[PDB]
């Protein structure tokens, strides 16, 4: 059968400009090859068929390009909503087989997170558990780290984070933390605090509130 | 216009028949040049296509796979069936039907949003929503949505009416085995007093429906 590889499997890119990515088939396709765009809560969108045949409804700065072994989509005036992983097919040969895919970051500038904490609801304590959340909205690039804190120590091995996706209209990523002790060391300490290191901050901020307020 | 939705069970049983059922809006199968194809996507691993079936019923199959697949239609051509036979963990993925653009070539110009299977022995359980509550122009307020399985959940604000500022993050796997989330919205603080805030939570496999009122 047939091999389909795209390279690279990542690309960062500034709107406004011009990329081009890349799928090579292991044997010859003639010029048989799809390309679809993939964003979060959407459903697959085709975007060329038969190497270049330009999908209606697709707007004119996506082409395509290659025969036989090689093929390429090139994107024109890149738009912070063109975020997505982009992946092709051979539609010549049985069995039809997909590209890993190309996910693309749309660059924008750097936006420091705004920091929200909060505590555990009264309900969840009910039942010897306690999760403490730390939110960090709307910030670019993807690099930051999240310190916990309880009365000042260093929590290690007992929390978890969770990244959205890139925002399809301003570009940026939030992201989730969760501390869970069980009700018994909760209800033991005073101080919970969230510590936030990103690009965007001068110097680390803090986020805290205290049990029972 | 052009819809397909995947409907499933959610959660099977180790080697038990995976039944699948596509459903379409904007077109027919008896329509000449219509065709249905299931693509499926494992947990971080790429789309895989498993069968397609065309309007005068020939049928294509996965050969690795082909022992196991059986793909219908019925005779108006409104709906499309899969059954994947005997299944283990390796199908557990997302499958998503898709409507062929062509009479003969093997291009999908619409997807329907994938249904996600879970083959496990383990048992479904239920979530547990817990407010976020609002601390304090604009404040950030949300939902928790803890120790469900298997995935997904669906989070919706305001039956809908809410999307502006909204991040549900990704599912987290907890130690335990059960899955957690957050729903997140920032609005202006001046709307707390004025508006309410529910978060709709769906867990399809559990059969949990819970609206959670989320005050200041």
């Amino acid at each position: 059968d047939v091999q389909i590889t795209q390279s690279p499997s990542y690309l960062a890119a500034s709107p406004g400009e011009t990329i081009t990515l890349n799928c090579r088939a292991s044997k010859s396709i003639s010029k048989y090859l799809a390309w679809y765009q993939e964003k979060p809560g959407k459903t697959n969108k085709l975007l060329i068929y038969s190497g270049s045949t330009l999908q209606s409804g697709i707007p004119s700065r996506f082409s395509g390009s290659g025969s036989g072994t090689d093929f390429t989509l090139t994107i024109s005036s890149l738009e912070p909503e063109d975020f997505a992983m982009y992946f092709c097919q051979q539609h010549n040969e049985y069995p039809y087989t997909f590209g890993g895919g190309t996910k693309l970051e749309i660059k924008r500038t750097v936006a420091a997170p705004s920091v929200f904490i909060f505590p555990p609801s009264d309900e969840q304590l009910k039942s010897g558990t306690a999760s403490v959340v730390c939110l960090l909205n709307n910030f670019y690039p993807r690099e930051a780290k999240v310190q916990w804190k309880v009365d000042n120590a260093l929590q290690s091995g007992n929390s978890q984070e969770s990244v959205t996706e890139q925002d399809s209209k301003d570009s940026t990523y939030s992201l989730s933390s969760t501390l869970t002790l069980s009700k018994a060391d909760y209800e033991k300490h005073k101080v919970y605090a969230c510590e936030v290191t990103h690009q965007g901050l001068s110097s680390p901020v803090t986020k805290s509130f205290n049990r029972g307020e | 216009q052009v819809t397909l939705k995947e409907s499933g069970p959610g959660i099977l049983q180790p080697s038990q028949t995976l039944s699948l059922t596509c459903s379409f809006s904007g077109f027919s199968l008896s329509t000449y040049g219509m065709g249905v194809g299931w693509i499926r996507q494992p947990s971080g691993k790429g789309l895989e296509w498993l069968a397609h079936i065309w309007w005068d019923d020939v049928k294509r199959y996965n050969p690795a796979l082909k022992s196991r697949l059986t793909i219908s239609k019925d005779t108006s051509g409104s709906q499309v069936f899969l059954k994947i036979a005997s299944v283990d963990t390796s199908d557990t993925a997302t499958y998503y039907c898709a409507r062929m653009g062509s009479d003969y070539d093997v291009w999908f110009d619409y997807w329907g949003q994938g249904t996600l299977v879970t083959v496990s022995a383990a048992s479904t359980k239920g979530p547990s929503v817990f407010p976020l509550a609002p601390s304090s122009g604009t404040a950030a307020l949300g939902c928790l949505v803890k120790d469900y399985f298997p995935e997904p959940v669906t989070v919706s604000w305001n039956s809908g009416a809410l999307t502006s500022g909204v991040h549900t993050f990704p599912a987290v796997l907890q130690s335990s085995g059960l899955y957690s989330l957050s729903s997140v919205v920032t609005v202006p603080s001046s709307s707390l007093g004025t508006q309410t805030y529910i978060c709709n939570v769906n867990h399809k496999p559990s059969n949990t429906k819970v609206d959670k009122k989320v005050e200041p």
